[PDB]
């Protein structure tokens, strides 16, 4: 499973989108628990998200300190950001992600946690 | 360990959307009729190792049928799709089954009633009985709400492997690389990003 | 690569190259597979590809290539057979027949190329459907003769006969004309006597498996239609029920034949046939008991192990026992020597009813419903099945599924996100049988439930599953006990369930028992009515659950509140003995404390429950006061946000103010839903201000779209503002749909509503128009459309042309607008047709264009209304009589409606509306042949009748749209279609015959004389 050398920092239900710049539209990528996992050895935190029933990975990347969360025009409960190395679907790809939550409260809490975890990887 | 799966049913029943949901996780709202067949590989992780389904998503529209029953040759399992909001698609289930078992005489077959997420349901659960005499497994599914969307493949994997205790397991999570952004294009990580930022997310009225 | 060379037909077909393209498609992957796919389709779709099928069958070393060659022949035989010269038809027949014999006599190819023979047999049957027997009268005799020369040829002849029986009897209704299917039907019935000889001989002597199985598989198809004497006046029943049940390689197909035998309604007066029907059931059950499994076997564990074909056999066994017993169990209930067989058969079903398999349980549950319903009415029967029913009560109670009302489900105990319509239907089916089983013995049912509840108190058998199934079973049998027995019963259950909740602590445990308490009490309102102390304690516990952290417990408490109150509202409005005031007055006062922890949409559910109670009060003054006491908090907040919003009109910028406004109108919608016409005083208190707010919100929406663009419609701010407009329209629509005082609606409500919504809809950009406007007008036209004929005209002018322009460029843009648009045009054309007579002739052309546009939708919500509007429009025009508008209509649109109806009937893309399409075309055709159109429909020699010009028009229209039809095909079809224009069943049959003939060449025009 390759999650035993890791500790869970944050868990929240969410829906993940990837931006198809060609078609200029958001495409769903997965619904499930979004987790912040801090490797106990190297202390770097990653985002790991699995789809609900099949448990396949839809997000797998370090919460790099260079990332910035921006709002999406149509939602007060979502965040948009760019990701240069995500290995959910195999080889490391680049993606513009959007993640939506059940409430603005969960979305603000995620941004708090997302930024706390950035301070961890900046060492 | 790969198995050929043919996917048949009337046009518009949701065959292509159901497969796309399993390949990428997306929900396609447009109806672009499949032309002949589209083969996609689809791998599931089980407690008995990975299993790969070579999914032959055929065309339901007669004018786009392609080779028709020629797609069924050497298939090892099958899914028959119909639309619970369309009585016609269920009256054609015996026809798709007829063409299928004349070529595939002894394979596991799932009967799926799609679009159970729509309030105005036309094919009531009480009238869906065709699978009984034909030894098909039946599932109410929805590629939109993901209701029972994993059970067609879970049942087939249990019949193809021969292990009724087979379960889906979490695929391992390899360590993700540490990479810095590209300042050669980081001045342009603001065009295709502000575009995505101003393209509204779909279905904002959902729970997620 | 260069795989396209096979598509060139000038040069010769490189058979080798073909075999590689085929191998690349089936065995390859990726682009080379897709490249080979498009090439094979184009090769197959070539009208001349069939001429190369001869050399593919000889010179190809690939079975898949010979398969596709037959797929090419199958297209030719099915569609263009009767156009070939007679020499090509004999050549293809001899070629197919010779190849089949060639593949059967090679013992090795007969084993390894099974499909290629099966595809060949099906192809031969396609020839039989065209040529036999009128041009092949010796096929069956020669087939029977060739059966003895080779055992492989004999087995394959059973496949050809099986496929021939399927195509003629099972799949002919939709693929042949009525005369063709009847012709091929009589042809097989004439020759079946000689087909049964061969089949019976092959079963009586029997070689080994393969030939027997293929014989039985073919017999399974015969049993659909063959006369009964072939089954009972021979010895084949003894062969099926004994010999072929012992060998497991013929056991499955034999069980399916005996199921088909079991499903015929015998001459229920013949003692002999009854004796044979008992006999094959007696033999079959004997073979299962000694050769398969005994009656005590754990079929639940055998099905779960999934060895070999165990699951398929137990499915087939359940189907056999249920089919036979549902039709013939009465043959075993009187004779005492058959009692053990009758009960052993049902005991097998009890064991089959313990299998964990949803769809197999619904099959056996269906039979249990058939049984207990019969025992409930038929005298002297229930005592036979006393032990079967006692076992069945235990099975159903332990396998109860979750009803609708239970919103708590285990993932972890979380809230239900999706309704499970399949689970809900299974629960209702289980409740039906368990209610019957309770009536059959209420003492046994109560003891089973009381004993199980005791072992939840004990903790002896505690679990979430066991407390849920028990609680669900207890609520399902509501109404089956006597009020006295029910009184003692539910007082117990409720007391123990409350004791269970107060005992076990836990976020999950206390939520599971809460949902079980709430389901049981919601199902027993009769008990709650006659015991106020219980009802009050129940209601207060629901209020206690409205403060729990789990939203599902809160959600269910509000829904259980509404469910109890819908039945017991009388006991909340009167002054109860030993009480200070009506309980409604107490609830209204604490309404801020009771709903303090509820989320908005659950607070509105609370208010709707209060409105149910208040509407019980019939004293107008007291009810109007109870209504005011209820609406104080939303009216207080409404008065505030109205004072400082007419002044300070920007204030509507605040997102938090938008949420407050929407929830206020949502609370007014909730109360108006339950009270209906009794809501008028509260509606009048806010109506004139609400419509101004609608105007105020409307201007900001248009302001944001101008300042930000169309993207503003997606922002949370605008979406929040539009919610206020949607909720206002929903409140107006809700009241007008339930209003009894239509005079106040017309004189007070209609004129400020149309002023506030109509031009705002017409003058907003398309992306800003709320489809709920159209939905609101439909209710207005439906309920008071006959009193505002000038209001209906105004409604049309504001919405008709601009909405039609949004939805006439494709079939998918603005989906909610299409549905409400045609719902609006339907009710206007129905209850106010005069508004269309007031349309300018150009706007009436768009109205007809809008109707035929709805024909061609595959969306049923639009397609059904479009065919209905056209039907009602024709009736409306006919009612006017012989006036200019009615004659101008038929001149300009009668053939637009006849042709556009024929287009959707024959384009193979609107099969879902065939019935309403046929009904419309029949009405149109009947107009002319009843001389209801008093003008010439042509602008043709004068004096000719509209009956004549209609037949010339339709014959010309069909000759151009279907050029492959002979003139006499079109002549006979229209002739029959005309004679039958008052007989919808035959009319629809002639149409279905026509849709068969337009798919092939050479259809017999005499087929249209079937009636
Ligand atoms: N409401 C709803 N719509 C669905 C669902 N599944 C598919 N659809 C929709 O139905 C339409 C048909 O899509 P599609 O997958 O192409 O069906 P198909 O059977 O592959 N058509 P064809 O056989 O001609 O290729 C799409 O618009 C899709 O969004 C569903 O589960 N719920
Ligand atoms: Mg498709």
């Amino acid at each position: 499973t390759m999650e035993e050398d890791e500790e869970v920092l944050y868990k929240v239900r969410a829906k993940l989108f990837r931006f198809d710049a060609d078609a200029k539209e958001w495409k769903e990528r997965g619904t499930g628990d979004c987790k912040f996992l801090k490797n106990k050895k190297t202390n770097k935190v990653r985002i790991l998200m699995r789809r609900d029933k099949t448990l396949k990975i839809c997000a797998n990347h370090i919460i790099a300190p260079e990332y910035t969360l921006k709002p999406n025009v149509g939602s007060d409960r979502s965040w948009v950001y760019a990701c240069t190395a995500d290995i959910a679907e195999g080889e490391a790809e680049a993606f513009t992600f959007a993640i939506r939550f059940g409430s603005k409260e969960n979305a603000d809490k995620f941004k708090e946690e997302f930024e706390k975890a950035q301070e961890i990887n900046k060492k | 360990v790969q198995f050929k799966l043919v996917l048949v049913g009337d046009g518009g029943t949701g065959k292509t959307t159901f497969v796309k949901r399993h390949l990428t996780g997306e929900f396609e709202k447009k109806y672009v009729a499949t032309l002949g067949v589209e083969v996609h590989p689809l791998v599931f992780h089980t407690n008995r190792g990975p299993i790969k389904f070579n999914v032959w998503d055929t065309a339901g529209q007669e004018k786009f049928g392609g080779l028709r029953d020629g797609y069924y040759i050497q298939a090892q399992c099958a899914i028959i799709m119909f639309d619970v909001t369309s009585r016609v698609t269920y009256k054609n289930v015996p026809n798709w089954h007829r063409d299928l078992v004349r070529v595939c005489e002894n394979i596991p077959i799932v009967l799926c009633g799609n679009k159970v997420d729509i309030k105005d349901r036309k094919v009531k659960a009480k009238s869906i009985v065709f699978h009984r005499k034909k030894n098909l497994q039946y599932y109410d599914i929805s590629a939109k709400s993901n209701y029972n969307f994993e059970k067609p493949f879970l049942w087939l994997a249990r019949k193809l492997i021969g292990d009724p205790n087979l379960e889906f397991v979490a695929m391992p999570a390899l360590a993700p690389p540490e990479v810095v952004m590209d300042p050669a294009l980081a001045a342009q990580y603001e065009h295709d990003l502000e575009v995505a930022q101003t393209t509204a997310l779909p279905d904002e009225d959902d729970d997620l | 690569g260069s795989m396209e060379g096979i598509l060139d037909f000038s040069n010769d077909l490189d058979i080798a190259l073909l075999d590689q393209v085929v191998s690349t498609f089936y065995q390859g992957s990726g682009v080379q597979q897709k490249q080979a796919q498009e090439i094979l389709t184009k090769f197959q779709d070539n009208p001349d590809a069939w001429q190369k099928a001869d050399q593919i069958l000889q010179f190809s070393t690939n079975p898949q290539s010979k398969f596709i060659a037959l797929s090419i022949l199958d297209k030719l035989i099915t569609r263009k057979w009767k156009l070939l010269p007679n020499d090509h038809r004999i050549g293809i027949r001899n070629f197919v027949v010779g190849m089949i014999i060639s593949m059967c006599q090679d013992d090795e190819v007969f084993k390894t190329q099974k499909n290629l023979i099966n595809k060949s047999d099906l192809t031969l049957v396609q020839i039989l459907k065209q040529e036999w027997p009128q041009n092949w009268p010796e096929f069956i005799p020669e087939l029977i003769g060739s059966s003895s020369s080779s055992v492989n040829v004999c087995e394959n002849n059973m496949i050809v006969l099986k496929l021939l029986s399927e195509e003629v009897f099972d799949f002919s209704a939709e693929q042949m004309t009525q005369a063709k299917a009847l012709h091929l039907k009589n042809s097989m019935s004439k020759e079946f006597e000689q087909i049964f000889k061969l089949c019976f001989q092959v079963l009586e002597q029997g070689s080994s498996s393969s030939l027997i199985v293929a014989t039985l598989e073919s017999l399974l198809r015969y049993l659909h239609w063959i006369p009964y004497r072939y089954i009972y006046e021979t010895n084949i029943l003894e062969l099926l029920s004994t010999k072929f049940m012992t060998s497991p390689d013929t056991r499955a197909i034999t069980l399916k034949c005996l199921t088909e035998v079991s499903n015929l309604k015998i001459p229920q007066d013949n003692d002999l046939i009854k004796r044979q029907t008992v006999l094959f059931f007696q033999n079959t059950l004997q073979q299962i008991a000694t050769s398969v499994m005994p009656v005590t076997a754990d079929l639940k564990a055998t099905y779960a192990n999934a060895n070999g074909n165990d699951q398929s056999f137990l499915q087939d066994l359940a189907m056999f026992l249920t089919t036979y017993l549902a039709r013939n169990r009465a043959l075993l209930e009187s004779d005492e020597s058959l009692r053990e067989l009758l009960l052993n058969a049902h005991q097998y079903l009890i064991q089959l009813s313990k299998i964990e398999e949803r769809e197999l349980f619904k099959t056996t549950l269906d039979y249990w419903h058939n049984l207990v319903a019969d025992l409930f009415y038929e005298p002297l029967k229930k005592h036979i099945y006393e032990e079967i029913c006692s076992q069945l009560r235990l099975v159903i109670i332990e396998n109860m599924v979750r009803p609708e009302e239970v919103l708590v489900v285990e993932n972890e105990i979380v809230r239900e996100f999706v309704k499970e319509s399949d689970t809900i239907q299974l629960y209702k089916s289980e409740r039906e049988v368990l209610v019957y089983l309770t009536h059959l013995n209420v003492i046994d049912t109560e003891e089973i439930m009381i004993s199980k509840l005791a072992r939840q108190i004990d903790g002896s058998e505690w679990s979430w599953h066991n407390i849920n199934t028990l609680s669900w079973a207890i609520g399902s049998i509501s109404g089956t006990m006597s009020e006295d027995t029910e009184k003692r019963f539910v007082v117990t259950v409720i007391k123990d369930l409350l004791g269970l909740c107060e005992q076990k602590r836990g976020k999950d445990n206390k939520a599971v028992v809460a949902s079980d308490i709430m389901y049981v009490v919601g199902q027993y309102p009769r008990f709650l009515k006659a015991h106020w102390n219980f009802l009050r304690t129940v209601i207060l516990k629901l209020f206690e659950f409205m403060h729990e952290t789990h939203e599902g417990v809160q959600d269910m408490a509000c829904d259980t509140f509404i469910k109890i109150v819908q039945k017991c509202k009388y006991h909340f409005v009167i002054q109860q003995p030993r009480e200070s005031e009506p309980f409604i007055q107490t609830i209204i006062r604490d309404i801020q404390k009771t709903t303090a922890d509820l989320q908005p949409q659950q607070v509105h559910t609370f208010y709707k429950a209060c409105g149910i109670i208040i509407s019980e009060e019939r004293s107008v003054a007291e009810r109007n006061r109870l209504l005011s006491d209820l609406m104080q908090l939303p009216n207080m907040a409404w008065d505030t946000i109205v004072e400082q919003s007419t002044a300070n009109p920007t204030l509507l910028l605040d997102s938090e103010t938008v949420k407050i406004i929407a929830n206020i109108i949502k609370t007014n919608v909730a109360v108006c839903t339950s009270m209906g016409a009794d809501f008028y005083p509260q509606l009048g208190h806010i109506y004139y201000n609400m419509l101004q707010l609608y105007r105020a919100v409307s201007s900001m929406i248009s302001a944001q779209v101008a300042a930000e663009g169309l993207i503003a419609t997606k922002t949370p701010k605008v979406r929040g503002l539009r919610t206020i407009k949607k909720e206002i329209l929903k409140l107006v629509e809700t009241y007008i749909s339930k209003a009894r005082n239509l005079d106040d609606v017309v004189k007070v409500l209609v004129e400020p509503l149309l002023n506030a919504v109509l031009e705002d809809y017409m003058n907003n950009v398309p992306d800003a128009r709320d489809a709920e406007v159209l939905n609101c007008m439909t209710t207005v036209v439906e309920k008071v459309g006959h009193m505002i004929p000038q209001g209906v005209i105004l409604i049309l002018q504001s919405v008709f042309e601009c909405t039609l322009d949004m939805i006439n460029k494709d079939f998918t843009e603005y989906p909610e607008h299409r549905v409400e648009f045609y719902k609006l045009l339907k009710v206007i054309n129905e209850k106010s047709f005069a508004a269309f007579l007031e349309l300018p002739p150009a706007a009436f052309k768009l109205f007809v264009d809008a109707i035929c546009w709805a024909f061609k939708h595959n969306n049923r919500d639009v397609e059904v209304n479009g065919l209905q509007i056209a039907l009602d429009l024709v009736k409306n025009i006919e009612r006017m009589g012989n006036v200019p508008f009615a004659n101008e209509f038929h001149k300009n649109y009668f053939f637009i409606f006849v042709s556009e109806t024929f287009f959707v009937l024959t384009d193979s893309d609107h099969k879902s509306g065939f019935s309403k399409q046929a009904l419309l075309l029949m009405k149109l055709i009947s107009l002319v042949y009843d001389n209801k159109i008093s003008v010439p429909l042509y602008q043709v020699p004068q004096g000719t009748s509209n009956q004549v010009y209609l037949s010339q028009y339709l014959a010309n229209m069909l000759s151009n749209a279907f050029p492959h039809l002979t003139s006499e095909q079109i002549a006979s079809f229209l002739s029959a279609l005309t004679k039958q224009c008052k007989d919808l069943v035959v009319f629809k049959g002639t149409l279905r015959d026509f849709l068969v003939q337009i798919k092939e060449v050479g259809g017999d025009p005499t087929d249209y004389l079937f009636a």
